[PDB]
């Protein structure tokens, strides 16, 4: 089972540097070249370059030469991508990807790492329950959720019951408030008959602020 | 650098009906081995791209026979013989023949389905938030189609302006519907000054606006 696990989202001030890690597992790390792909607003997705994990040898896209520095650690099967002299234009999702065929057509990708470059301070969110009630029921179903209020920068990820609850989940795109802070809601529709026997916990993660909240949503 | 241009930028297709996406490269994309490394990827919001077609026409494992690829020189085409709900997202062509490797701007595929009126839910502020000095009221519009839906916040029947934010989801991969979250935010002091909190929903699936309300302290 091939899997590429990248490090969490980060916020860095303009002029700073960030090292994004990509831990490889379920295949021999030294067998395939590690590629880096940027997905920026407007500029879309672009190929940054490749690292031969055997000798550390790198081939870059001219555009990223002097901006990106690719390395790896064979003892930990982790590839790294360091961005220097961060500027607003560097706000993007960075992906590590491989082509298990031996050619450069990518079939396995990391989950991505959102790097936000901002002078504004990081704020962790407050997690509030959206308790189910007679005002959130419809045709035998009950809707409930978690309000993830006042955070900066993006992203907030939400899972339910440590990933075991995926059906009927709607994790909405964040809204930017006039304070410059983001806010999002994550909802789930469940049976109303088993509200007394089932436990619903939203697992909120805001990696830039190290926020890890597991909020139990109680029926009202 | 080779510029990949996709046509159209977006397309709306009814399930079972065919779809076509073209990719044009600024130069020839014939690799030194004689093969053209032209790939098609599908990406959904919050996810990494998924390989569908590689080397112009070859399909990746698990990819349905509904997807086919063709082309020569500059012109390249992705073809979906019959579109399914799960095909929603953005399609990208990508050349891995010449360094640096380049992607097209993307083609958003949206799918058409019958009108679905929303299930409307309201959520008063939590006691946790009220203690912190703020009151957010959430109005949930679940599984509706088309995406156009109007939410109006009414406090003691008075129409609200400038104190709410909303966002709609991407199109659902299973039932081709949309969901909407709208939040009304007031200070604790302002929230306690009023009794009836309501969100009035307008949608094509509704013959008259539907109101979902609560009385503060019930």
């Amino acid at each position: 089972q091939v899997q590429l696990v990248q490090s969490g989202a980060e916020v860095k001030k303009p002029g700073a540097s960030v090292k994004v890690s990509c831990k490889a597992s379920g295949y021999t790390f030294t067998d395939y070249y590690m590629h880096w792909v940027r997905q920026a607003p407007g500029q879309g997705l672009e190929w940054m370059g490749e690292t031969n994990p055997r000798n550390g040898g790198t081939t870059y896209n001219e555009k990223f030469k002097g901006k990106a520095t690719m390395t790896r650690d064979t003892s930990t099967s982790t590839a790294y991508m360091e961005l220097s002299s961060l500027r607003s234009e560097d706000t993007a999702v960075y992906y590590c990807t491989i082509g298990t065929s031996g050619w450069d057509y990518f079939d396995y990708w990391g989950q991505g790492t959102l790097v936000t470059v901002s002078s504004a301070s990081t704020k962790g969110p407050s997690v509030f329950p959206l308790a189910p009630s007679s005002k959130s029921t419809s045709g035998g179903t009950a809707a409930l959720g978690c309000l993830v209020k006042d955070y900066f920068p993006e992203p907030v990820t939400v899972s339910w019951n440590s990933g075991a609850l995926t059906s009927g989940v709607h994790t909405f795109p964040a809204v930017l408030q006039s304070s410059g802070l983001y806010s999002l809601s994550s909802v789930v529709t469940v049976p109303s008959s088993s509200l007394g026997t089932q436990t619903y916990i939203c697992n909120v993660n805001h990696k830039p602020s190290n926020t890890k909240v597991d909020k139990k949503v109680e029926p009202k | 650098d080779i510029v990949m241009t996709q046509t159209p930028l977006s397309l709306s297709v009814t399930p079972g009906q065919p779809a076509s996406i073209s990719c044009r490269s600024s130069q020839s994309i014939v690799h030194s081995d004689g093969n053209i490394y032209l790939e098609w990827y599908l990406q959904k919001p919050g996810q990494s791209p998924k390989l569908l077609i590689y080397k112009v026409s070859y399909r990746f494992s698990g990819v349905p026979d509904r997807f086919s690829g063709s082309g020569s020189g500059t012109d390249f085409t992705l073809k979906i013989s019959r579109v399914e709900a799960e095909d929603v997202g953005v399609y990208y062509c990508f050349q891995a023949s010449h360094v640096p490797y380049t992607f097209g701007q993307g083609t958003k595929l949206e799918i058409k389905r019958t009108v679905a009126a929303p299930s409307v839910f309201i959520f008063p502020p939590s006691d946790e938030q009220l203690k912190s000095g703020t009151a957010s009221v959430v109005c949930l519009l679940n599984n509706f189609y088309p995406r156009e839906a109007k939410v109006q916040w009414k406090v003691d029947n008075a129409l609200q302006s400038g104190n709410s934010q909303e966002s709609v989801t991407e199109q659902d991969s299973k039932d081709s519907t949309y969901s909407l979250s709208s939040t009304l935010t007031l200070s604790k002091a302002d929230y306690e000054k009023h009794k009836v909190y309501a969100c009035e929903v307008t949608h094509q699936g509704l013959s008259s606006p539907v109101t979902k309300s609560f009385n503060r302290g019930e």
